[PDB]
């Protein structure tokens, strides 16, 4: 029945069967998601296909390249602690911040799982006057050499022409030695479980601002459930404390998305990423 | 029936073992052990201590028991006693053979048998009467008038003996009472008073000897009891 | 078995089945009531047919009538507390008393039940010289009128002639609006559950003493068991304490029965009926 | 055999699970759980770490 | 299983069935006594047939007879406490002693049981020059007479000739009124359960030393198991404490066996048999 001496609802039992209803009758209503929503949601494997903006490269110069790791995009970005100092009264106020970053639909799902398997999709938005954008992957480490080449002759090349297609869409395959790879940082050094890959986005002519939006490729799959990640309230984006030189938003963020307003928060003074050892 | 839904206590209907009279009804556990694979020695090996027969408590009551063993001379005349009166069954069941057996029984309903022997060498004469007055404690008004004279005893249930003819005489007294049985724990309501008169005196000097036996037949023993009363 | 954890002999189970015998055998002896008693008793429905004397009317004058309620006869009479004062030493002695009343066979059974249904039988014994006795029932209340008539023209009349039949036997039917009626006093006044009836016993010539004996009519039936009534020991009738002017019987009673001796107890001084609130 | 009439204690013959060498015999309750509907990957997917043979202690 | 709430191994159950193995498998190895020992042992009924020496008659003179009870041989001999006094320093030392006696194979088995049934076998060894040995049994008590005869005319006689057969072997039957008899001492005197028999061993010419060895006759049988007897350690035979005049052996014993060395222990001063009441 609903109560007893044996465990009435353990994990292994909850996955398969529900306890008796309080009504002692059928408690279930029929699925009508397709009848109101107009669409049906059942699996996060499909929802990760949705592409949202993930990072932005601003603080370099007028370069013709931007190299960065791919697995770092499956992670949710690091949350930072921002020190603000009042230009007048000189007391410190403290908030949170995403340094030129933000999570994706993909990152909400990937942070519940341990390993991944499949290709990552990267779409780029550039500034005006850019004619081309080129994408190439390279192994980040010529194993056994202290240095990696600056060119390659057999790597993939993919050219998109901005003034006729404004978003440069690329798909980066899954190239790793193992069945399913790892995407979070570790100190393992004996041999590796991640497929360590670079991705070089070029612009002709060279430009400064690169806006990246990431999403799941068709073959995207995560493996082992581990649990819900550390989160921050979305309402904390609009809460602010006012000081002399401007506003201090609890959740400070940059123009990572080339289509979002720039929030009117003053720049911080120091940034510190929350470490796993900082949790109390 | 008031309906009862029990699931925490077993209806331990075993652990309930009656042994003849006593009923044990037990909780927890009942244990029993001893030397296993028990056999018995055949009857030739023992059985030099028993007879080829069994004795219940009903016999031991069907056994004749000597009550009197005495005589009476020529000095006692007609209408006078030659033997002491016997209360049935008080003066019978008070002997140890019966009393030890009737103990542990509530009551007794049975017919009693009074047998009397008579010794005569063929030169002796006389007749003697043996009667029984029913329920002497319930009609004490009438006892001594129905037993002080021959011809008021013999119209009652009686048995005569010609001294020179009968060497044994036995009167069968069936149980009779306002009740069902004879209370043993209180010895209440004896169902007859055996009295012995002289129908005719002796004609010689030589007295006559007699033995009085008493037993029961048609025996219905009552309920088992402790049988003790306050005093 | 004889013992256990469940209730071994509840009420609902006692009505139907007996527990195991101490002998663990058949404990029952055969019915031989007809063989010793010469008669069989099984139901109180038959025993109430027995008529015994119930009340007596003495303290009125030489009247030609005596009106009184019928349901009051199914009740057992009220027990009263009698105050006796010693004509010499002037200290009080206290006993019990039935004021010109006594219970019946009927009253022993009726006091175990809540409702009744059926007719009551009333038999009268009068003094010498009475020629006739007449019986009539009337409703006691002309509903909606402050007064009831003193005559009736369609009521039942029943005449018995004493010097040729010395006991005037009458049978009063069951006339009440409800299936089974009530016979005890209550304060209900909205509408009524008792059939309130008078019964007028006349004598020609008018006389003083009327002795009434009551019994159950054939159709007598009681309904709901409620329990044993408050009782008084019958042996208390003969126990007495002596004082100067006479005897004080613990249970004092009048010549209710025209065939019983008058007990030699002195009259009391005050009478008080035991109320339900007097019980301690 | 000494005969024993027990009605208050269950002959809990289960809750007795030998695992190769060790025998557990338990009272109250034995519980066991994990991820349900277990499958295994086919041998092509792994088995690059083993030979097509088993080695006993003999 | 191996454990539980009911008694897991009572006596009555141990006689018939063993508990489950710790291996939860077959724990039994096959009998191979016949394959290593060359013989099989299963019953003490056969082992008692082995004849060992039991008593010795030394402390009489040059006699032509030696009468003694037979049932006393089925008992194990009495153990005695020996007082030793140091001829020099005059302090007491204390040990144990078998006075011209010792137990037999038979006595190891007979002391576990209560009653016996069957014949006893007695074999005699004498000194040199003895020509004959004769054996006769007699009832020890002419019942109802204060004295027993010194001869008999219908008793059994059995003659062995030493210089042609050095060991005089006799077999004494079971002559007792009861099925199985008793062989230990008791105070019962009303009527008797033991078959009280004497046995007279003669020598022609008369001699002093008689060495007796006892064993079980074919029909030997013991009845009721009672338990293990009071024992003494066999190693205590060689342990000794030294004093001035010699050695004091913890277990002192005489030349009961005409083929054993005489141990070099000094004679005691007083002897006291351990009574049943001496046990603490």
């Amino acid at each position: 029945s609903n109560s007893g001496t044996e465990q009435q609802n353990p994990r292994g039992s909850s996955l398969l069967t529900d306890p008796e209803s309080i009504t002692k009758s059928d408690p279930y209503n029929p699925n009508i998601s397709l009848l109101i929503s107009g669409e049906v949601f059942t699996n996060f494997r499909n929802l990760i296909k949705r592409v949202n903006f993930r990072k932005a490269t601003t603080l370099n110069g007028k370069r013709i390249s931007d190299t960065f790791d791919i697995n770092s995009l499956i992670e949710a970005p690091r949350l930072d602690i921002a020190q603000y100092v009042d230009t007048e009264t000189k007391e410190a106020k403290y908030g949170f911040s995403y340094f030129w970053s933000a999570p994706t639909t993909l990152n909400i799902v990937a942070e519940m799982y341990a390993l991944y398997r499949g290709g990552v999709r990267v779409k780029v938005v550039t500034e005006k006057g850019v004619d081309f954008v080129r994408a190439t992957v390279s192994p980040q480490q010529t194993y056994g050499s202290d240095v990696a080449p600056t060119t390659h002759i057999s790597t993939p090349l993919a050219i998109e022409q901005i003034p006729i297609k404004g978003v440069a869409e690329f798909q980066i395959p899954y190239y790793a030695p193992c069945l399913s790879s790892s995407f979070r940082a570790n100190s393992e050094t004996f041999y590796y479980s991640s497929g360590r890959n670079n991705l070089d986005i070029a612009t002709s002519p060279p430009s400064i601002n690169r806006y990246y939006a990431v999403g799941a490729g068709d073959d995207m799959d995560f493996s082992i459930f581990i649990g819900t990640p550390p989160c921050i309230h979305a309402s904390q984006t609009a809460q602010f404390t006012k000081i002399k030189q401007g506003k201090v938003y609890d959740l400070r963020y940059d123009q990572y998305d080339p289509f979002r307003e720039v929030q009117d928060g003053t720049a911080f003074l120091n940034a510190r990423s929350i470490e796993d050892s900082d949790l109390l | 029936m008031a309906e009862q839904i029990n699931e925490n206590y077993e209806n331990k209907q075993q652990l309930v073992e009656q042994t003849e009279i006593t009923t044990f009804e037990n909780d927890l556990i009942v244990l029993e052990d001893g030397p296993q694979m028990e056999e018995s020695l055949p009857f030739a090996f023992h059985g030099q201590h028993t007879d080829n027969r069994q004795h219940t408590v009903v016999n031991f009551l069907q056994r004749p028991q000597v009550i009197f063993d005495s005589s009476w001379a020529s000095d006692v005349p007609r209408n006078k006693q030659f033997m002491d009166s016997i209360m049935i069954p008080d003066d019978i069941i008070s002997f140890p053979m019966f009393a030890e057996k009737l103990k542990g029984f509530s009551s007794l309903r049975a017919t009693a048998v009074i047998t009397v022997q008579f010794q005569t060498q063929p030169f002796q004469a006389g007749r003697v009467m043996l009667g029984s007055f029913p329920l002497p404690t319930l009609n004490p008004t009438r006892v001594k008038f129905a037993t002080n004279h021959v011809s008021r005893l013999m119209l009652l249930n009686h048995v005569q003996c010609d001294i020179a003819k009968e060497t044994e005489v036995s009167l069968r007294i069936p149980f009779v009472s306002p009740y069902n049985s004879y209370d043993l724990v209180s010895k209440r309501f004896p169902w007859a008073k055996v009295v012995g008169l002289v129908y005719s005196p002796l004609t010689t000097t030589i007295p006559v000897d007699f033995i009085v036996y008493g037993h029961f037949e048609d025996v219905e023993l009552g309920c088992p009891t402790s049988g003790m009363l306050a005093q």
